[PDB]
């Protein structure tokens, strides 16, 4: 595939040199042609990107998204020279979908643990921000929402890489505990702060799923570290507790309830799979199950304030 | 007499006398019936811990679950689903307002081993699409056919747009077990539905349009052109309007004449949007745009006239 | 649902997506019914090529064969009769004015392994002698008994003369 993706890059560059010609000399038919050609590129890239999503190749998906941003850059300049609304509307719609897609891929990249793909995804997200910032003369709230998600992902990655450094160094379980413990604290405080300013339901759903994926990463790092069942208990309880109170902040609806439930209980199920793998005794299995069920109980009884 | 059989079942499951008494104490406080208690005995035979069953009983009462919703926990337990995952499915099904048939279809998705988040998102999708439980049962059959969860969402979104019956979704699961790709299953759904409609309404113009679409689709190396042409065939086979028939026949004839995939997609997309739409002035302007195209001296004028029509109708 | 289930049967027969779409193009042009399409699927399961089946369907329409004669095409196909000989047998019976029962007895002569020209001379003899279709069924049973076409013709000639 990469050869086709690079043909799109070459096409885009020829269009971009033609956009210099549109500044240096100018023609409506040239602007029309590069606009249409860039849409044809965008459709080619989108077609590859949907196939890459279905196949699960994140590297190709990120490459295709970056090419979609490269196309969006030239599209935005073409629209700026032409004074054109249709292209700017197309650009905002495409960029907003790309933001959602790259968010979902970035969640997946953190979930699979290849943080270099996540870093590349955030690089692309900065380029999406460059497009959005050029695109809107007016809207601040879209930028706030994107940047809040970015600040959350960055904070989660700062914890993730601090833990991964401890894991690479072979650090003692007590340091892994105190780092993870304060990681969950900082996640909670940042989520609480972000919850003051965000208001898009889909963004809130994203943000919660990100906090959940960050807790999941912390738990899986502790499992890769081979920690004691006492550590698995303490951290799982603190993690579910944080993820519950963050649910009590963010949750407002059946849609958010369903997410909170699915995430919390999946995280507890994954925790119980670590207890199964280490062979922890039945009282630990009961303790974790009770903590999980008491979270589900509290999620229902919080939800019953609204339902 | 029969209330003793629950104690016998729990004793055969190896539950101790004080645990049977404690479970009976909970069942008495909660007022739960002998078959709800039999479902608790089946969870005990599935190896679910007595102290977890106390939470399952409590939760069923605090939710106000009906006996069949309680019974579905035993099927999920014998499918190997955890007490907590059972609590997910039930707690969600309650706020979703699901009926026992939809809950039994969730138990079948549990027997298919689908992840609880994917089950709940599939249930949310079926709820938002306003579908009946047979669509959930057909989604479970697509799970038995091994179709990925967002491809189930594609097949549901397609079947909803196309007004198909649930047995077409069952036949899509049969095509999935035959190893056909989800895009090709969509093409087969489209073509077979267009011809099933043509068997109900065998008009010469319907037969010509459906044939010309199937021909153009069989000629095309591009599956966007296939899906456009076969969806246009479904819309024309449901239609009773001479303007839609003329517009679709002109677009298919122009697409059978032309050698450019872009003009082909423009003409078919314009005809599809005109057939989705319901405005006689848009239909008149589209028929005019097809005259302007067929009588054109320049292919760039074909492209820009069809673009202006598409970008007004979309 | 039924048309999608017929497509699933063509998928179980191993017919590719563009070949099903071409067979569906023929179904739309020729106005094929479900039992004619089921016969095309059974010709597919008998291993007749998609390109030949398109000629078989074209021929069945250009002849004006009825659905039971089209079903007999799949019976002759499962008997292993060559694709043009299916068309000859059906054409001959149709142009003689023979009925679906006589055609089914010709499919039984095909299952008995009788040569196509010998079937056609037997059908011509039964037609000229004015016999009922059970005489063709008896000719198939005499073929299963190993009696020669000359001796079947002698037995029918004797039975008619007496």
């Amino acid at each position: 595939d990469d050869l086709l993706l690079k043909l799109l890059e070459l096409l885009v560059e020829q269009a971009r040199v033609s956009a210099e010609f549109a500044r240096r000399q100018g023609d409506e038919k040239m602007l029309e042609e590069v606009a249409r050609k860039a849409e044809e590129v965008a459709r080619k890239a989108e077609s590859i990107a949907r196939k890459a999503r279905k196949e699960g190749n994140l590297e190709l998906a990120l490459k295709a998204l970056e090419i979609l941003v490269r196309a969006a850059h030239v599209l935005a300049e073409i629209a700026r020279e032409r004074g054109n609304e249709e292209l700017q509307k197309k650009a905002h719609k495409l960029a907003k979908e790309a933001l959602r897609q790259v968010i979902e891929i970035a969640i997946r990249a953190i979930q699979e643990g290849n943080l270099e793909l996540a870093i590349i995804a955030l690089h692309i997200s900065v380029r999406i921000a460059e497009v959005l910032l050029e695109t809107r003369p007016d809207d601040r709230e879209e930028i706030r929402e994107q940047q809040a998600i970015f600040e959350l992902l960055i904070a989660a990655l700062e914890a993730a890489i601090r833990l991964e450094k401890l894991k690479e160094e072979g650090a003692p379980p007590e340091q892994i505990e105190r780092v993870a413990e304060h990681g969950l604290e900082r996640l909670k405080e940042i989520a609480k702060e972000i919850s003051k300013e965000v208001d898009s339901p889909e963004s809130k759903r994203i943000a919660y799923k990100i906090v959940a994926a960050a807790a999941e990463f912390l738990l899986k790092i502790l499992a890769e570290g081979g920690a004691t069942p006492e550590q698995l208990e303490r951290v799982t309880e603190h993690a579910l507790e944080v993820l519950k109170e963050v649910a009590k902040e963010l949750a407002d609806s059946p849609e958010s309830g369903l997410a909170a439930l699915a995430a919390i209980a999946s995280l507890a199920k994954l925790g119980l799979e670590q207890l199964k793998e280490i062979g922890a005794p039945p009282e630990q299995q009961r303790r974790v199950t009770k903590a999980g069920i008491e979270a589900v109980r509290e999620i229902y009884r919080y939800g019953r304030k609204l339902y | 007499c029969d209330a003793i059989q629950a104690a016998a079942a729990l004793g055969e499951a190896g539950i101790s006398s004080n645990e049977i008494l404690e479970l009976l104490a909970a069942a008495a406080e909660l007022g739960l019936d002998p078959d709800a208690i039999q479902a608790a005995a089946q969870l005990g035979e599935a190896g679910i811990s007595s102290e977890e069953i106390k939470e399952l009983l409590r939760a069923a009462h605090e939710l106000g679950l009906d006996p069949d919703a309680i019974a579905a926990a035993a099927d999920l337990g014998q499918a190997g689903v955890s007490p907590v995952e059972i609590l997910a499915l039930l707690i969600a099904a309650s706020v979703l307002g699901l009926d026992p048939d939809a809950i039994q279809a969730a138990a079948a998705l549990g027997e298919a081993g689908i992840s609880a988040e994917e089950i709940i998102e599939l249930l949310t999708a079926a709820r938002d699409l306003g579908l009946d439980p047979d669509a959930i049962q057909a989604a479970a059959q697509l799970g038995e056919a091994g179709i990925s969860s967002e491809e189930i969402k594609e097949l549901l979104r397609a079947a909803h747009e196309l007004g198909l019956d649930p047995d077409c979704i069952a036949a899509a699961a049969d095509l999935g077990q035959a190893g056909i790709s989800s895009s090709e299953i969509t093409a087969l759904l489209l073509a077979a539905a267009a011809i099933e409609l043509a068997k109900r309404a065998d008009d010469k113009d319907v037969r010509e349009i459906v044939r010309d679409a199937l021909e153009l689709a069989s000629r095309s190396t591009n599956d966007e052109v296939i899906r456009l042409a076969l969806e246009a065939a479904v819309l024309a086979a449901r239609s009773t309007d001479s303007d839609v028939l003329e517009i679709v026949k002109d677009a298919l004839e122009l697409a059978k004449q032309s050698t450019n995939e872009e003009v082909i997609k423009l003409a078919l997309k314009a005809a599809v949007l005109a057939a989705k739409s319901t405005d006689e002035e848009v239909l008149e302007e589209v028929k005019e745009a097809l005259r302007r195209a067929k009588e054109s001296t320049d292919e760039e004028e074909i492209k820009e006239e069809l673009r202006k029509a598409v970008e007004e109708a979309e």
